[PDB]
């Protein structure tokens, strides 16, 4: 009367190809966070995830259907990567290497794909720093995670350094910046101009005291 | 030219911001996870 065991398996500890409604919710999520730059990736990753994405859409790569031109991109990429070149033919040769995957299969690997990267869970700001030797400020991605705080580089999402929350004696914010004070691990503070300084130190804040209330119990 | 007054306005904008967060305050004495090198 059927066969439940002829489908793409696999589990851990994040999600499971067994539970079609949970892992529906969870890709949802994830791709809304990517399409929309709550979690900020490089083009190569882009066009990897949006590969995964036709595949779900349209089902298996079909080469003389699914063409550049074919693609309204805007839905596919984050909208740093819509004008860049060869974006479609990027997206479509993912897609087709997903061969004849099912949309669980390319659903579970879609997420698998989004927690693999470092900045998974991350709340980050645009903000600006200092340039190295240049009195000049330059735009960068700060972050904040549940553990630490973290400098990304906003064209390439290279993680450029990470300090564990434990690191960080204390910050202070100003309507326009925002200090991190390191006290023993490092001699200078880390200043960055921003308008969303109250926000930053409040996530910093209430991620410390999840920590805290860890030790607790 | 073009980049001269760019540079000049960079500059005064680098010195508005290093002057301007001398104003911030300070959320905290101390971050109660935080752990001394010696001790993490």
């Amino acid at each position: 009367g059927i066969d439940p065991f002829t489908k793409f398996f696999y589990s851990d500890q994040n999600v499971d190809s067994r539970d079609p409604v949970q892992l529906n919710l969870l890709y949802v999520q994830a791709r809304d966070d990517i399409l929309n730059g709550s979690h900020p990736v490089s083009f190569e990753k882009a066009c990897e995830f949006g590969g995964f994405q036709a595949q779900i859409q349209f089902g298996p790569h079909v080469e003389h259907k699914h063409k550049p031109g074919f693609l309204d991109l805007k839905e596919f990429l984050p909208k740093e990567y819509i004008k860049q070149r060869g974006a479609e033919k990027r997206i479509f040769q993912e897609h087709k290497n997903c061969g004849e995957m099912s949309e669980i299969e390319a659903k579970v690997k879609y997420v698998k794909l989004a927690r693999s990267l470092r900045t998974y869970g991350v709340s980050f700001f645009l903000v600006k720093e200092k340039m190295k030797g240049k009195n000049k400020l330059v735009p960068r991605l700060l972050g904040i995670t549940k553990d630490s705080v973290m400098r990304v580089d906003e064209k390439t999402k290279e993680v450029l350094q990470e300090w564990p929350l434990t690191t960080v004696k204390r910050w202070a914010a100003s309507p326009k910046s925002f200090t991190l004070d390191f006290g023993e691990y490092q001699e200078s503070y880390y200043s960055v101009q921003t308008t969303e300084g109250e926000q930053i130190s409040q996530l910093i804040a209430g991620y410390i005291d999840i920590i805290l209330k860890k030790k607790q119990s | 030219g073009p980049k001269l007054l760019m540079i000049i306005h960079d500059r005064r904008e680098f010195a508005k911001f290093e002057k301007e967060k001398m104003n911030a305050k300070w959320d905290t004495q101390e971050n109660p996870i935080y752990k001394s090198p010696i001790n993490n």
